[PDB]
RNA sequence: GCGCAAGACGGACCAGAGCGAAAGCAUUUGCCAAGAAUGUUUUCAUUAAUCAAGAACGAAAGUCGGAGGUUCGAAGACGAUCAGAUACCGUCGUAGUUCCGACCAUAAACGAUGCCGACCGGCGAUGCGGCGGCGUUAUUCCCAUGACCCGCCGGGCAGCUUCCGGGAAACCAAAGUCUUUGGGUUCCGGGGGGAGUAUGGUUGCAAAGCUGAAACUUAAAGGAAUUUGGCGAAGGGCACCACC
RNA sequence: CCCAUGAACGAGGAAUUCCCAGUAAGUGCGGGUCAUAAGCUUGCGUUGAUUAAGUCCCUGCCCUUUGUACACACCGCCCGU
């Protein structure tokens, strides 16, 4: 596992999560 | 080819360097006996003195590496 | 299931007259098949010779263009379309430690025959020099270049087509740009890359006739 | 079918246009004009072997064969423009080409000039390939 | 560590090179890191020279050579035995090898 | 083989060469504007490289509106390879790659080394400007110009050597002038994970940039370099239990 | 030991072993084993050559350079659902 998928998952679930925080309101 | 040449003899005057996967061959300095002018490099193949002579069918081609 | 070069005629081309040799190939075309007229099918046929195959003993890797526009029978005269070089010299001239300087000049002689002189140039490094890099400031380059042009627009705009066209044949405009730059910067492979053919005027057979004697 | 010229002292003359790639071969011959071809032949036209294309053994066959047509013919001399690829991909010529232009030498016929019609470019367009390209 | 005081490539004041690509693959290397090739050859190689020149209608003709520049990788030209590898104290060697053939 | 149309790019000349604050910049010509360096017995006379707030520019990829879509080509379709491929390989192919305007401000944006100033070895080259001097050339005589050659000076990209000196060592004319520590001044780091994560603010059409912890867990994580080791890395040597 | 009996086998596929001068090979004779005893082994002697004075292609071994996150030493270490 090197940094930039890592990153890149990191990114996504961010994403996700913000995606969910957002239409769960 | 096509084209009949007549028979020219050479001979040798220096010895060089064994070519072939194997060490079968070797490359040889030769020159020819009509006209000492130019010399030709050639494969051959069997033990070769310094000053004997040699039988060509050919005068023209080169010598090369193994292949 | 028939061959079809039983129905094929066998034609001779000639060269125009500024030349030695005016015997230079043959070509072959089908016969005249109903509609279809071979003298019509013989007009767009590029030649593409050499100059050492045109003249008796001159430069051989100069290159020449030649175009079909005359037949009645059994003889093609052709004209001046286009001259080239060799790829062989000109990647042989080309070396590194050197400046390159390439000059095109579009120009019309007398008559309606529009040339573009391509031109190249490359320097000369001295028999005492001990330098290796051996270049020229842009503005040399730019001096160098407007020398080239007005003297490839000096020899080209006063005459017709028949002067310069045996003027291209011997090294002469190619030396009197070497000669003209020795003072900027000295340069010694010059030579007229290429010329093509840009516009052509309305036919006209009388002149055509007149080319060849 | 024959020619209308002497058949003693002088000869005639066309060329002979070689495409040589990394998987094909070519012996095109035309006149001197370029336009009117009398004869193609191609390397992959003598073998069952599709690796085999590019040879100098399906040179060889090739260029006889385009020989024999010729000396039907009887076109006896011939200017050749050798060719790669060309393009945007690579310029070095394939390894069956000095082994057709030898055997169309070998089977009795003139050669007169010789030169590269390579088409090579001043800048082309990207090639084939990413930025990493290809890679095994 | 650092191996080399450059780093494989001529840039030294720039910033940013032309990218090229290579002969056999394709790679995007940058044209100042690249292993250039000049190599200079007949048309027709010397197994035939002789049978050419026994078919020709001109007298002594000189066979013409063929030109063409070839830019490799790092990858390519140490996989097609270009350049080798080195020791540490032999890589200090600018001057390329000695052209007896 | 002949011409026509469209779009992209400027090879060979092309270099450890140049310019620019950095990204970056290679066909010819013309127009506008700027700038380093060299030269000066001109001019102002302390007007200064240092910088939180703030401000301009900023590779590619990413979003939005117009005509263009040549080549190449994420996702996608197909065929081989493999025990297993929606991977390497090959044929097509959307969005993009190309222009004009509206955005984001992240790269191994790296010389992985802030800026100004003083000092501290030698040598050979290259680019610019100036200066001095036998000789050759733009044909033969005389001057100035360009070219070549021999030097000197100033700035700049760089190169070779070492007991100046330094460093943990790779190595360095700066990473030197440092316990014999002090020229001036911005940003920034205190074991390794958690973690550039959560929350709060802020910016943005969107993607997402800036500021940024704690609980808990561990005694290691890392840097330089010598000997056998092991290569689906290269180069050699020997053997009739290897070959010809 | 004596007399009858008279099979396969017509110079051998893939593959493979040994050997540079008194050598391979065709032959015989001693010793060990032995109460009776050599198609085995070790020695001795007779006749006695063809080819080679080289190579790293194959089969192995040795060494130099380079790379290493390995040191239980690649049968090693180590990433993720
Ligand atoms: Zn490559």
């Amino acid at each position: 596992m090197r940094a930039k998928w890592r990153k890149k998952r990191m990114r996504r679930l961010k994403r996700k999560r913000r995606k969910m925080r957002q239409r769960s309101k | 080819t096509s084209r009949v040449q007549p028979i020219k003899l050479a001979r040798v005057t220096k010895v060089l360097g064994r070519t072939g996967s194997q060490g079968q061959c070797t490359q040889v300095r030769v020159e020819f006996m009509d006209d000492t002018s130019r010399s030709i490099i050639r494969n051959v193949k069997g033990p070769v003195r310094e000053g004997d002579v040699l039988t060509l069918l050919e005068s023209e081609r080169e010598a090369r590496r193994l292949r | 299931v028939v061959d079809p070069f039983s129905k094929k005629d066998w034609y001779d081309v000639k060269a125009p007259a500024m030349f030695n040799i005016r015997n230079i190939g043959k070509t072959l075309v089908t016969r005249t098949q109903g509609t279809k007229i071979a003298s019509d099918g013989l007009k767009g046929r590029v030649f593409e010779v050499s100059l050492a195959d045109l003249q008796n003993d001159e430069v051989a890797f100069r290159k020449f263009k030649l175009i079909t526009e005359d037949v009645q029978g059994k003889n093609c005269l052709t004209n001046f379309h286009g001259m080239d070089l060799t790829r062989d010299k000109m990647c042989s001239m080309v070396k590194k430690w050197q400046t390159m300087i390439e000059a095109h000049v579009d120009v019309k002689t007398t008559d309606g025959y529009l040339l573009r002189l391509f031109c190249v140039g490359f320097t000369k490094k001295r028999n005492n020099q001990i330098r290796k890099t051996s270049y020229a400031q842009h503005q040399q380059v730019r001096q160098i270049r407007k020398k080239m042009m007005e003297i490839m627009t000096r020899e080209v705009q006063t005459n017709d087509l028949k002067e310069v066209v045996n003027k291209l044949i011997p090294d002469s405009i190619g030396k009197d740009i070497e000669k003209a730059c020795q003072s900027i910067y000295p340069l010694h492979d010059v030579f007229v890359r290429k010329v093509k053919m840009l516009k052509k005027p309305k036919f006209e057979l009388g002149k055509l006739m007149e080319l060849h004697g | 079918s024959l020619g209308p010229q002497v058949a003693e002292g002088e000869n005639v003359f066309g060329v002979c246009h070689i495409f040589a790639s990394f998987n094909d071969t070519f012996v095109h011959v035309t006149d001197l004009s370029g336009k009117e071809t009398i004869c193609r032949v191609t390397g992959g036209m003598k073998v069952k072997a599709d690796r085999d294309e590019s040879s100098p053994y399906a040179a060889m066959l090739a260029a006889q064969d385009v020989a024999q047509r010729c000396k039907e013919l009887g076109i006896t001399a011939l200017h050749i423009k050798l060719r790669a690829t060309g393009g945007n991909r690579t310029k070095t010529p394939g390894p069956g080409a000095q082994s057709a232009l030898r055997a169309l030498a070998r089977s009795g016929m003139k050669i007169g000039r010789i030169e590269d019609v390579t088409p090579i470019p001043s800048d082309s367009t990207r090639r084939k390939g990413g930025r990493r390209g290809r890679r095994l | 560590t650092k191996k080399r005081r450059n780093n494989g490539r001529a840039k030294k004041g720039r910033g940013h090179v032309q990218p090229i690509r290579c002969t056999n693959c394709a790679r995007c290397v940058p044209k100042d890191k690249a292993i250039k090739k000049f190599v200079i050859r007949n048309i027709v190689e010397a197994a035939a020279v002789r049978d050419i020149s026994e078919a020709s209608v001109f007298d002594a003709y000189v066979l013409p050579k063929l030109y063409v520049k070839l830019h490799y990788c790092v990858s390519c030209a140490i996989h097609s035995k270009v350049v080798r590898n080195r020791s540490r104290e032999a890589r200090k060697d600018r001057t390329p090898p000695p052209r007896f053939r």
